[PDB]
């Protein structure tokens, strides 16, 4: 009930499922790429629609992803101001 | 007609003082550097009107002063002592948390016998044995008259300690490259007193390493020392130089002597262990009082117009200045060591307030007879002998400056007792 | 061209944010088994904490 | 001469009449002493304004006060001092900015008396106005002492009021002093009321990235896991794994707590993870009240009777 | 180069003339509540 | 000292290159390069929203950084506005 068996999960969480949970979770590294790395982030609106534009928004909408702007790219298509620079507060 | 200035009473000091360090990078901005009997001291030589934030009046590089880390692992920043040296064998065999002087002392030895140094031609400045006013070069018979049990069984325990670490390391087995640092053992216990008396704690930042330490640094250590300081140390790490600015809003005219502080918010007994000096003006200096009699402190507050919170007491000009010119940090100190009592708004009975005062100032009296010599006697010794030792000298203004605050205190309660029924 | 504009897009959100992650493991980098020539073993180095 | 020997017996009596909350005996010693020639002092006038403060009397100290400024004598500090206390613990908050602007004029200092006022404010059961007040006073270049800067932001987390906790925060971090970790844990406890585990997962981040002195702690993850645990917005239940082994921290003193396990039992219960839900009970169990504390009074979902419904469905009857 | 932005509304015209739906919702931090800004 | 060297410091302060080395030093005891540029964009917005024609002698943050550095010790023209006298 916590993964399904087809995920891509970060490497830290992982480790931090495996030493805490006691179910069996199996996990092997997998070497991603410059196309395929891109496609799966926390985002969808610039990160993700770039390359297939298609797809990316049909399973965000089905999902009903909700992305925090919290990217550069992603506020250069809304149109704010970027957390880069002069822009990062805090 | 010249000026009168407090400035204007020394002369003007050597050009070589500021020539060795004008030609490394350091500058002074706004000062002029100015020598007298008592030693040398920082004075301003332009107007400066009330800013609205700091300026720099000093900028000492890192390369021309010491540094020792507070932390286990010794980390000198300005790398002078070659691996291998014997000397960090001595540096390291010390108490990480008691004795952090005594690696100061070391480097400094060391400084002294490395080329192309800036403190073999700074050492030239620095005072010698005899115009020295620490109390680790003092005798038994200074430490006797000082009247105090207490700091002279430390001044005694620290020379001691002083010399075992001398007599433990220089020893006759050393090789040559330490024996000729300290030759003879008053050289170590002169290099402690410089190093006790100039040295100064600060976290300063590196690179990427942020650490503190503790460093002596040239052209600052002339710096005077004032409970109302006028300057403060800063550290810039864009260019690795320490800066002495300006407080922020302190009006500073022609002439005013450039002070820092030394040991903000300690007892004038450290003072007199570490730097040799005693101040009758000092706000935290402390009597203790045996009496079980409680003045008023809100009404003893509001009538030396003492206005603000426990820990900063200020005396307010604007609501009396001529008038309260007796307000200095002698009533504010009395102030924060009288027994004091306050049970919410309830108004002082003027019958207890003046039953307590008489106790108080009998307790005074009687602890002030426990000295076998009384003020004026003091004051006519002190200016009896015209060129007398630096520790003698101490001593007797240590003396002095006790016997003066009791008076002060005394005269405090006085007024006290005589302007609470208007 | 196309080079630079993937590899500008797969990494685009890491910004500078923490002064100290806290972390408490390093590379180890040894001149007798990672860099045969002192040159790349200088070139490492520099600027590293 | 004998002035001050009259004035000694004139002022005595006076104080000793004020310290028992007489006003009348106060004011015709003030008649008497003013028939007598001397004209009547600041010292004299701070009896006659306490005994109409220790008897809550305002009006009569606001008279006192009119009487003592209208023969050209500016009053003392204390006198000032009890009158914004008493206009503080009555819960009059406008009437104070008066007093305090009329000490401005004098040329007094504010900040003791705005202190004062603030505390007085808020144990008197009045949190807006001194919240208030505070943002008054602070923009004015007038610093607080940490004790309120604690105890206004433990309030106003305690009622609820977020925003003014965040600002006082924000004020406390640019006069100086930087937020511990109390604060960041009153602060997440509004939070983590509000819906969206991100407002908390933020701070935690904020708390676990940084200096040593705003370190998290058992609370801090409490609040965390109660924050991603109680939503209504996705799954959120790799989340709560996430964090549990994050929190796995033994040298940092980060030991569970009964809180900590009922949460925890209540999220595995929930997402139909019984295998682990025992695993926590059973360490809920090893401490005393832990099932009063899992019950939490039946608010939320009654996780007790969920998880004994859990146990029941398996079969795993040996755990009931 | 363009002239809620001018590309906002034109991206969220686009993408709500093929069914779908867009929001901003800025969350304040410090009353909680959602504001969905058109 | 040498001698012939009037020329390229009259060529210094007249070209604008005063302000090149200002920027520097000032950006010597700031940690982060952008809070700085934050703070001076702050501090022209409040200067220029006071007085709108009185922004300085021609623009405001050239009157900032004058204001900046003439309170270290360091004579500054206003707003490094220097016209030529030489001009017919």
């Amino acid at each position: 009930n916590v993964f399904s068996p087809g995920e891509l999960i970060g490497l830290l969480r992982a480790e931090r499922m495996g030493r805490a949970l006691e179910e069996a979770i199996c996990y092997r590294v997998v070497l991603l790429g410059i196309t395929r790395a891109s496609l799966n982030t926390q985002s969808f609106i610039s990160e993700a629609s770039f390359q297939e534009t298609a797809r990316v928004l049909a399973k965000a909408a089905l999902r009903g992803r909700i992305d925090w702007l919290k990217g550069l790219k992603e506020n250069v298509v809304l149109g704010g101001v970027i957390p880069v620079g002069t822009g990062f507060k805090g | 007609q010249p000026h009168d200035t407090p400035a204007s009473q020394l002369e003007l000091a050597d050009p070589d003082f500021y020539k060795i360090g004008y030609v490394r990078s350091f500058r002074a901005y706004g000062i002029e550097f100015r020598e007298g009997p008592d030693g040398y001291g920082v004075f301003a030589s332009r107007d400066v009107e009330p800013l609205r934030r700091a300026r720099v009046i000093m900028e000492i590089p890192l390369e021309l002063m010491l540094t020792i880390s507070k932390k286990l692992p010794w980390m000198f920043f300005p790398d002078i002592i070659p691996v291998g040296h014997p000397i960090f064998d001595i540096i390291n065999s010390t108490n990480p948390e008691t004795d952090s002087d005594l690696r100061l002392a070391c480097l400094l030895l060391y400084a002294f016998d490395c080329k192309d140094n800036f403190w073999q031609l700074y050492g030239d400045f620095l005072p010698s044995d005899d115009e020295c006013t620490s109390f680790l070069l003092a005798t038994e018979e200074d430490l006797l008259e000082l009247q105090d049990e207490k700091l002279a069984s430390t001044m005694r325990e620290q020379q001691q300690r002083a010399l075992e670490f001398w007599e433990k390391n220089w020893h006759s087995a050393v090789p040559l490259k330490i024996k000729r640092l300290a030759r003879d053992p008053e050289r170590f216990i002169w290099a402690m007193c410089i190093a006790q008396s100039r040295s100064i704690n600060l976290q300063m930042r590196i690179g990427a390493l942020v650490q503190d330490a503790n460093l002596l640094v040239p052209y600052a250590d002339m710096m005077n020392h004032s409970f109302q300081p006028n300057c403060f140390f800063h550290w810039r790490f864009k260019d690795r130089m320490l800066e002495v600015m300006i407080n922020a809003g302190q009006r500073i005219r022609k002439g005013d002597e450039m002070t820092v502080d030394y040991m903000a918010g300690q007892k004038n007994n450290f003072f007199m262990q570490r730097y040799g000096f005693s101040s009758p003006v000092n706000p935290w200096d402390v009597i203790h009082f045996t009496g079980d009699a409680k003045i008023h402190l809100d009404t003893f507050l509001s009538v030396f117009n003492i206005s603000g919170l426990p820990g900063e007491y200020y005396h307010n000009s604007r609501l009396s200045n001529d008038g309260d010119s007796f307000v200095d940090g002698a009533i504010i100190a009395a102030a924060r060591t009288l027994p004091t009592w306050s049970d919410g708004d309830l108004p002082p009975i003027p019958s207890l307030e003046r039953k307590a005062v008489k106790e108080l100032q009998e307790e005074c009296h009687q602890m002030l007879a426990e000295f076998p010599t009384t003020s004026d006697e003091d004051q006519k010794i002190l200016d009896s002998m015209p060129d007398c030792r630096r520790t003698l000298e101490a001593a007797i203004k240590y003396r002095l400056h006790r016997k003066l605050l009791i008076e002060k205190v005394i005269q405090a309660l006085d007024i006290y007792q005589d302007r609470i029924l208007f | 061209g196309y080079l630079t504009r993937r590899l500008v897009e797969v990494v685009q959100h890491i910004v500078v944010r923490r002064t100290d992650c806290g972390t408490a493991r390093g590379i180890s980098v040894s001149p007798r088994n990672g860099m045969m020539p002192e040159r790349i073993f200088i070139q490492t180095l520099i600027g590293r904490v | 001469g004998t002035e001050k020997v009259l004035r000694l017996v004139f002022m005595e009596e006076l104080m000793e009449r004020a310290r028992n909350a007489d006003s009348k005996g106060v004011s015709q010693v003030i008649y008497d002493m003013i028939a007598a020639g001397l004209s009547p002092g600041p010292r004299s006038f701070h009896g006659f304004v306490v005994s109409h403060v220790l008897n809550r009397d305002n009006d009569g100290a606001m008279h006192a006060l009119r009487r003592e400024l209208s023969e050209g004598l500016r009053p003392l500090h204390e006198t000032f001092l009890a009158l914004v206390r008493l206009f503080g613990a009555k819960g009059l908050a406008t009437r104070g900015l008066e007093i305090l602007a009329a000490m401005e004029k004098l040329k007094y200092d504010i900040r003791q008396a705005w202190l004062v006022l603030v505390e007085e404010l808020v144990r008197s059961n009045h949190l807006e106005d001194a919240n208030k007040v505070f943002l008054k006073g602070a923009e004015g270049g007038l610093r607080a002492t940490d004790e309120i800067y604690d105890l206004l932001i433990e309030q106003d987390c305690k009622v609820g009021d977020h925003s003014n906790a965040l600002t006082i925060a924000y004020e406390m971090e640019a006069a100086g002093r930087m937020a511990t970790t109390f604060h960041f844990n009153c602060l997440l406890s509004v939070q983590a009321t509000c819906g969206i585990p991100e407002i908390a997962f933020a701070t935690f981040e904020n708390m676990e990235y940084g200096e040593d002195h705003m370190k998290p702690d058992t609370e801090t993850y409490n609040w965390v896991i109660q924050a991603y645990t109680r939503a209504e917005s996705y799954d959120r239940v790799q989340d709560v794994a996430e964090l549990l082994g994050m929190m796995v921290e033994d040298h940092k003193r980060v030991q569970p707590n009964v809180r900590t396990y009922a949460l925890l039992v209540e999220c595995f219960t929930k997402y139909c993870v019984v295998r682990e839900a025992i695993r926590h009970f059973r360490g809920l169990k090893n401490f005393e009240g832990g099932t009063q504390v899992l019950y939490n009074d039946g608010k939320y979902g009654d996780p007790l009777s969920l998880y004994l419904r859990a146990l029941c469905r398996e079969g795993r009857i040996v755990e009931l | 180069k363009s002239d809620a932005p001018e590309s906002f509304r034109l991206l969220v015209r686009e993408l709500r003339s093929l069914a779908l739906e867009l929001n901003h919702f800025l969350v304040s931090e410090k009353n909680f509540q959602i504001n969905r800004k058109e | 000292r040498i001698p012939f060297l009037e020329e390229q410091v009259r060529k210094i302060r007249d070209g604008g290159k005063l302000l090149t080395m200002d920027i520097h030093r000032l950006l010597l005891n700031e940690d982060n390069r952008f809070d700085f540029v934050n703070e001076i964009a702050a501090e022209a917005k409040q200067y220029v929203e006071n007085n709108r024609d009185e922004y300085g002698a021609k623009k405001a943050i050239l009157h900032v950084l004058s204001n900046r550095m003439n309170d270290a010790g360091v004579y500054r023209a206003e707003a490094y506005m220097e016209s030529d006298p030489f001009k017919p």
